[PDB]
């Protein structure tokens, strides 16, 4: 077995290469349809039984499209809905870039909408502008593009965060240089609702903000509104209404600031950041409640701002993070869902509109205030929960019409029992509490507990339902039915599936096998549309019809009705991986996937590339098509690289127990996985070349490859490290204290997670350890690798550095994302692929 | 989150 | 003719080799005696004529020592003086740190001290202490170390550049939060004189400073005080006195605020710093006027802060610099040298106290005091130049006693007249001016200028004299000569010269050919002593006593004395460079420096690292020892690299108009001079091979290593800019405006001399540009390596990076400095001058 | 003044 070494192509030459295999991916590169509503035409002699609605990309910006469902198909033939604009032709900021960052949006154009099915009032954000338009509704449907209406404003910055009231379809909120606004967008008043910042103010001095999710909750819960319109509107005896918004209301001011490379390069400056470091303050968090008064004719009569009778930190001990919160489906109540700390203990807390009062600097007048709301009225903890692992925060929490008074019935999801994250239905008893406020005293730590009176698992087994990134269930109150995601049939696949919440039993997948599925359920659960594909075929999207057999409701089925989006096809220079896995000495299967050599030589061994992730929230390794996002691992095999991804313990998909082996240890067991599954590839393909092994990952793929090196310096070569955690004291809270607790209660998982405290373990050898950075980025600040350069240089080791700019934690501008493929590919080819590579050392 | 952004 | 190959090591090993060759440059590394000053014994029983005090290092620190001159000595032996320590042992803040950068200090300890010679007072800075000594006055000589006494203090914060009172030892002033306070070391009175600026307060809304030189006028004229005693009291009717101080107040309201990166890196955070970027607005300066009653015994009755009868700019039309201040011997009048913002305008102005009145925010007793000051009173500018090149400007100016009412006599130096820096005795006529402040009119440009009576040359010829890091004139006003250095032997020698300044015709040399030497002259002008080296020699210093002929008072002599520091001696390791020159095709002879390959192998060709500075006010080549600070160029040697250094034209020590040749046109010139010296050798010498030339530098040595790169990559096969200048908009007023105009009235120049702008034009092959750069510096901002990388990002083009990040634009930390020399030294090896280098292409 | 300090 002699060594297969790579063609040594110029920089010149291998830019040629990257930009003509560039070119027959731009077609690839567009945006599924998404974010799909079902609206029902109502109309016994037309041919169509729904319109659906979606944002799509017909390089065009993303909009609304609309297509028509029919009532029936000719079954010989595939049906492939046209798609309609929705919208005719139109006549970024600070806080758009950073929400963009936050939510991970790549493309451009409408990220979403709001809808009004009473009046069909579609509300959305393009631009700088809010629009909106009506369809589907009492006014009917519309047979061409419709204009978009601009919401006026007299405010002079960005709009953000808009959301359509639904108790009234003519009034509308947003935030506004981080104060709650309203306008209505008939009459055209406008209204600011929260004096508690100022616009013209520095933020060192100026830290408060009302409606809005801070950064911590943007970046680590996915959770981006700090407001939420009560869905029913409360009738005064006048003729008008109340109308009523419960917020999030935040203080920064004890939060740490930081300083961001302004990206404008050439004012020399810097940005300030409210970022909690791990150990150190989050922002002071309360609710507050905007009571608006309306008269008949829709104009405001007035606006009260309200708080909670008591301070938050007693009506909720124990409380760091609003994780979630919103109204039940009457408005009676406001939920929540609320962390402790250490994200150990959950919380569904219910809030009645009486907990707050009118806000009052006057002594007098606010003690009369407090002494008239009962004793009787308190919050309500539903569900608790604990786990000596973590809580993973998830968007499935459905709550019934409340049916009796002293009970509340809801569909919620969890790992703490089982392990896995399985649906339960759970029926809650509403008690007036022992805690009495006239006393003077305050509230033990359950006197807010309500009895749990039912607890019933709809789901069960060494598999989970899905919760996050858009999967969701879907309730059909009327059948008694539950549509959700799940990984029952394998762990390299989503699959839709339904069972009965009332006597749970049978569980039906509705999707096909060899394919991984994303997948949206009508409001009326009679379709389901599935976004899927596989290791070999690209995305398609196609709609369903969901109908049971006339012996028995509880059984569904399904058939295929029509083409949303038709696959583009298998491309030829594309050559996907093979799924492999392997029975590790840690007593799991762990996953990977294999890229062999293109026109692979027999009597010859290539060398190897490992892409890594390894970090939690994430699986690399299923059977979805990697001929998009991961083309340029197709493109090192085309060269002669061999490529492997291993998901190793820690990553998700795998249930709690799984996740949870690097609690308090990350950066310790990773490498020992991915290890195990290269020597586990290389006894069986003697084509892998152990002495020519290079590892690469962003972010804690960058990370772990610096821990790769570090610790296993025998095994790999070369490390690429893309924006590393060098230092966990520098990583905000959310992230670093559910993974590694407290600094101080983890001194030697820190210490030992922490790669620039340990920079005379790097090697003494150049051309192995390569960094790259975005300059501009706040998630992982420069300073990660500026403090390691500082170490390095102090321990006498070499290191290549690039930087990037204009990039914060993501490449965006096209020339950057260039230049690291042509960067990358060319140091692999000179210190490990080529023949110059092996006479280097 | 520790999760890098690069579409291509 | 075969290529030579260095010897290729690992990086450990040349870790080794540099370690090994560093461990022999402790010694040599050490400042030599300097701040020299003569005091008399007048004891004629005694055996010595002069005490010598001195600041000396004996890794220790600097401090103070004296030494005995004997009025007798053995003529056959060698005396070797011993250093006495003047002082007994002892019991950085921010602003320490940047003046050191500003002032270019390497070394640690006693930087300067004061002297009153009437009472024998030392006064100087030792850390935060400020700390006197007598010696040497009416209280005599010490035989044993003095205890240094603290002068004590209720400021909070470090006391910065201490002056004694030359009319009162007992008082001293200080600079404390950019505020002027005053000391009384007998008494311990202490008095805050200004209160501009607020300790607590943010500096972006705090931006006055008083007796403090600003940012541009430490880094670019090399002036750090902006406050000056007044030299004598004025005595009072009731038995006290008044003391004065004049001093620069600033406005830095209106200057540009950039960011840079806190020493502090775990913090992430970045500092403010005023900084006027070239075309943008300088500080809002003016003159003031402390006036300090203080009574019999020393106490203070009153202080008067004063300011400028009309303002600044009235008063000095067209004038944006204070370049240097100071008082008249007798203190009638403040003197002032004055820039316009061209800097092609220098004007030496007197000021009396008498043009300031106390400040008076009521309007009514304000317009008492303005007509109170007769219109007699006014500035008086008793010297005005121009040029079309630039203002050079030197420590030189000398004002002789007032021997008439109406007249003023004083010793300047001028490139102006000749185009070569020479002395000039000029008389000035102090008239009544034709301006009266009383018809209320503004006075015309011409309106304060004096007549010259007299304007005498000194000193003549194509060669000049030095006014610039420490060389100054000696004046002896008895047998009426000037001392003074200059480079009429040899540009590559500096000479210390005699002539008269009445009768001015013979110019005598007082120092041997073969050395170059910086020298000090006694007071008494019967002494000096020279620090002094050639290319063989490391430097010596020795005292040499001056007499003249019994016929001839105007002819001097010297005969050497003692030494004061004997020369370590030649190093075995180092083998010195051959200094070469050559005919230019621009006219000009052009100096270089040669070192040959150890071990020179004939019928074999070398590869070739040409170190480059190439910019204004320094001179590379000349006769002196190399072998401490370019002890690496000899190690380069000594692997087998020719290393060239070439003094292009825009060099100094040759005169304006040799200076002037880059005049708006900086990095346009700068290699044609490099490049035909370097083929100037090339044709003579067969071992220079053309085909592996290198180029590195820092500063401005970067800036023309990245030119060569870029103009002539047919040339230069690899570049390795240090801290370079890649963009002119970045760099300040002061130097850039002086060199290349404003920005708008050099669109071309600016363009063609920012390297940022054309980085299209730089290779598209790899391993040829190296930037290094440290992080944290303030000078040459880091944004100029950070926009650079961004357009070659843009442009596809490849760079190797290196950041140090715990330096500014120097390097301190010696870990950092090892680091940098590592991987220079590595590679220079894998990139050019080993043998896997030749195979990479 | 574009001029570094390294003393070594
Ligand atoms: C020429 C070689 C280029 C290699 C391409 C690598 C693609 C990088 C993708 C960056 C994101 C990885 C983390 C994935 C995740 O956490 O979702
Ligand atoms: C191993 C190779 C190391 C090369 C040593 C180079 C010395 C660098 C000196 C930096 C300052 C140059 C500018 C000189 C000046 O302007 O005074
Ligand atoms: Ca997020
Ligand atoms: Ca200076």
């Amino acid at each position: 077995l002699e060594p297969f070494y790579v063609e040594r192509y110029s920089w010149s030459q291998l830019k040629k290469l990257l930009a003509d295999t560039r070119k027959y991916h731009g077609y690839m590169m567009a945006k599924a349809p998404h974010d799909f509503m079902f609206v029902k035409r109502n109309d016994p002699d037309g041919p169509h039984s729904d319109r659906i609605y979606y944002l799509a990309m017909s390089n065009r910006e993303n909009t609304l499209f609309y297509s028509e469902i029919p009532k029936t198909i000719n079954r010989a033939a595939v049906l492939m809905l046209s798609w309609k604009p929705l919208l005719d032709l139109f006549q970024y900021s600070r806080e758009e870039e950073l929400l963009r960052e936050r939510k991970r949006i790549g493309t451009v154009g409408i990220a979403s909408y709001d809808y009004h099915q009473g009046s069909g009032t579609f509300l959305f954000q393009a631009g700088s502008g809010i629009y909106h338009v009506k369809d589907g509704g009492p006014q009917g449907f519309t047979q061409q593009p419709l204009r978009p209406n601009l919401v006026e404003t007299s405010c002079p910055n960005i709009r953000m965060d808009p959301k359509l009231c639904p108790a009234d379809p003519d009034w509308i909120a947003f935030i506004h240089s981080n104060d709650i606004w309203i306008s209505n967008i008939v009459t055209r008043e406008e209204r600011r609702l929260t004096y508690v910042h100022n616009e013209l103010a520095n933020m060192e001095e100026d830290a408060r903000s009302a409606g809005v999710a801070t950064f911590v909750l943007q970046e680590e819960f996915d959770r981006y509104s700090g407001y939420w319109w009560c869905p029913k509107a409360e009738t005064t005896p006048s003729g008008g209404k109340i109308l009523r918004i419960l917020y999030e209301e935040n203080d920064e001011s004890e939060v740490e600031i930081i300083h961001v490379t302004s990206p404008m390069l050439e004012t020399r400056r810097a940005d300030s950041f409210r970022y909690p470091k791990t150990g150190t303050a989050n922002p002071k968090v309360t609710f507050k409640m905007s009571e608006i008064m309306i008269d008949a004719e829709g104009r405001i009569i007035d606006v009260i701002d309200k708080e909670l009778i008591q301070p938050f930190e007693i009506l909720f001990e124990g409380v760091e993070y609003i994780a979630r919160a919103g109204w039940t489906p009457e408005g009676k109540y406001a939920w929540s869902i609320l962390l402790d700390r250490s994200q150990t203990r959950l919380q569904i807390v219910l809030i009645s509109p009486e907990l707050f009062i009118p806000v009052e600097d006057d002594v007098m007048e606010r003690q009369r205030l407090i002494e008239s709301v009962p004793d009787s009225v308190t919050p309500l903890i539903i569900y608790e929960e604990t786990t000596d692992i973590w809580i993973n925060i998830h968007d499935i929490f459905h709550v019934f019409p409340q049916s009796h008074e002293e009970e509340i019935e809801f569909i919620f999801a969890s790992e703490c029992k089982t392990g896995f994250r399985h649906l339960y239905k759970i029926t809650s008893i509403l008690k007036e509490s022992k805690y009495k406020r006239s006393s003077g005293g305050l509230p033990a730590p359950s006197d807010f507990k309500c009895p749990i009176k039912e607890e019933i698992a709809i789901t069960s087994g060494e598999w989970e339902v899905l919760g996050r990134h858009g999967s969701n269930i879907q309730v059909d109150e009327v059948r008694r039915l539950v549509y959700f995601e799940g990984t029952k049939d394998s762990p390299l696949e989503h699959h839709l599936y339904v069972v009965s919440y009332v006597n749970p039993g049978e569980v039906t997948r509705l999707t096909d096998r060899g394919y991984s599925h994303s997948c949206c359920i009508s409001q009326h659960c009679d379709f389901f549309i599935s976004k899927y594909s596989n290791q070999k075929n690209p995305h398609c999207v196609s709609l369903y019809k969901l109908s049971s057999p006339e012996d028995d409701p509880t059984c569904k089925t399904k058939e295929f009705w029509a083409t949303i989006l038709d696959s583009a096809g298998p491309l030829p220079d594309y050559t996907p991986p093979e799924i492999f896995s392997f029975e590790s000495t840690t007593g799991f299967t762990l996953y990977g996937m294999l890229y062999k050599p293109h026109d692979l030589q027999p009597g010859k061994k290539y060398p190897t590339v490992l892409f890594i992730y390894g970090g939690p929230q994430v699986q690399l390794v299923n059977n979805r098509f990697k001929g998009v996002k991961y083309f340029r691992l197709n493109t090192l095999a085309s060269l002669g690289y061999v490529v492997v991804v291993i998901d190793n313990r820690g990553s998700c998909h795998r249930g709690l127990k799984f996740e949870g082996a690097f609690k308090y240890k990350m950066g310790q067991i990773e490498i020992d996985d991915q290890v195990e599954g290269l020597q586990y590839l290389a006894s069986r393909y003697d084509f892998i070349d152990l002495d020519r092994v290079g590892i690469h990952g962003w972010s804690y793929g960058g990370y772990l490859s610096l821990m790769a090196l570090m610790q296993r310096s025998d095994i790999f070569r070369v490390a690429i490290a893309g924006a590393p955690v060098t230092l966990w004291i520098f990583y905000d809270t959310g992230y670093t204290e559910r993974y590694m607790g407290h600094p101080d209660q983890n001194e030697q998982g820190y210490y030992l997670g922490s790669v620039a405290m340990q920079a005379e373990k790097f090697p003494s050898e150049p051309n192995r350890l390569l960094l790259l950075h975005g300059f501009l980025d706040e998630n992982v600040h420069f300073a990660h690798t500026s403090i390691l350069l500082s170490f390095l240089v102090r321990a006498g080791k070499p290191y290549d550095l690039q930087i990037y700019p204009q990039e914060r934690h993501s490449i965006r501008v096209p020339e950057s994302g260039e230049h690291y493929e042509l960067h990358l590919l060319h140091y692999l080819q000179e210190n490990l692929g080529s023949r110059i590579a092996a006479l280097k050392v | 989150s520790l999760r890098f952004l690069y579409e291509g």
